């Protein structure tokens, strides 16, 4: 069973700063060049959005200033400047094998 | 650029409890393209059997349903291991470039009958 | 275009059942496989299973095996989840998302969520 471990636990930033989001995985969930690894973002009491599927590719309609990197067991998500709509909790998910497991959340706070 | 699969043969044809390998050939197979292997469904519609690599997350996977990499590069067997007389039906395989607004080719369709 | 419109809140009693509802429009039903996920208080996000709509297989979290049936009507593009036997632990936020069936690209869409709570 793959456990995501999320660092840190929470960014306090103020808007136009870079964040960098940081995901574990227990065991290595790449083979043959691909990364099973997606990252969502959710606001407290909304439902989740999916922002990058396999580890690096942007999905359809979110802006480019979030991006994913990674491979193996660690993995990075970057919003390159942080606009006032994207403070929320951001998550990981592996789909290596059965179970899926996500990661705990790091939540992207305004200081 | 790149160019859809082929699906190998046109025709198969076998005995109930053999098994039934196609092939199919695409030469991009990377970190930016996988693969998938249909078989038409009642409402006409292809319904993957299988991919790759190995969708483990899909509901209701049958490992049964077997595709290999060749070592060759370009050709992947797709095998209906212990196959059934209900497996007769209209195959086909895919290839999806992943890159944002994913993209599908479809190869030409091959028939199996399974006889016996 | 895209849409999951589940049913409503659910207040239940241990030992009770809930089925909760996700009606999809605006796409091939039978081009996604669909999925339950479930975020309870002082917990994170936990997946419990998922289900494809052409031909019904389904996955499991081995936790829900024996307590959760997943449905899917194509005649009305509704996926249906019902956990039986409700204890304090499933008071949760439940969710259904989609998948491509093809392969896996994310949960590109979910549904906005069903509160069950269980109390006595």
């Amino acid at each position: 069973e793959i456990v995501l471990t999320q660092s840190p636990a929470t960014l306090s930033l103020s808007p136009g700063e870079r964040a960098t989001l940081s995901c574990r995985a227990s065991k290595g969930v790449s083979t043959s060049g691909y990364s099973y690894l997606h990252w969502y973002q959710q606001k407290p009491g909304q439902a989740p959005r999916l922002l990058i599927y396999l580890a690096s590719y942007l999905e359809s309609g979110v802006p480019a200033r979030f991006s994913g990197s990674g491979s193996g067991t660690d993995f990075t998500l970057t919003i390159s400047s942080l606009e006032p709509e994207d403070f929320a909790v951001y998550y990981c998910q592996h789909s290596r094998d059965l179970p899926l497991t996500f990661g705990g959340g790091t939540k992207v706070e305004i200081k | 650029s790149w160019n859809p699969p082929t699906f190998s043969p046109a025709l198969l044809v076998v005995t109930e409890g053999d098994n039934a390998t196609f092939t199919c050939s695409f030469s991009n197979t990377s970190e930016s393209f996988v693969l998938n292997w249909y078989r038409m469904s009642p409402s006409n519609q292809t319904d993957k059997l299988a991919a790759f690599p190995e969708d483990r997350s899909q509901p209701g996977q049958d490992s049964r349903f077997r595709v290999t990499q060749l070592p060759n590069g370009r050709d992947f067997h797709m095998s209906v291991v212990r196959a059934r007389r209900n497996d007769s039906g209209t195959y086909l395989c895919g290839a999806i470039s992943l890159a944002p607004k994913a993209q599908i080719k479809e190869s030409l369709r091959a028939e199996l009958r399974v006889t016996e | 275009q895209v849409q999951l419109v589940q049913s409503g809140v659910e207040v239940k009693k241990p030992g009770a059942s809930v089925k909760v509802s996700c009606k999809a429009s605006g796409y091939t039903f039978t081009n996604y496989y669909m999925y339950w996920v479930r975020q309870a208080p002082g917990q994170g996000l936990e997946w419990m299973g998922g289900i494809n709509p052409s031909n019904g297989g389904t996955n499991f979290n081995e936790k829900f095996k024996n307590r959760v049936t997943l449905t899917t009507d194509s005649s009305t593009t509704t996926a249906y989840m019902e956990l039986k036997s409700l204890q304090f632990d499933d008071t949760a936020v439940y969710y259904c998302a989609r998948r491509d069936y093809r392969f896996d690209m994310g949960f590109d869409y979910w549904g906005q969520g069903t509160t069950v709570t269980v109390s006595s």
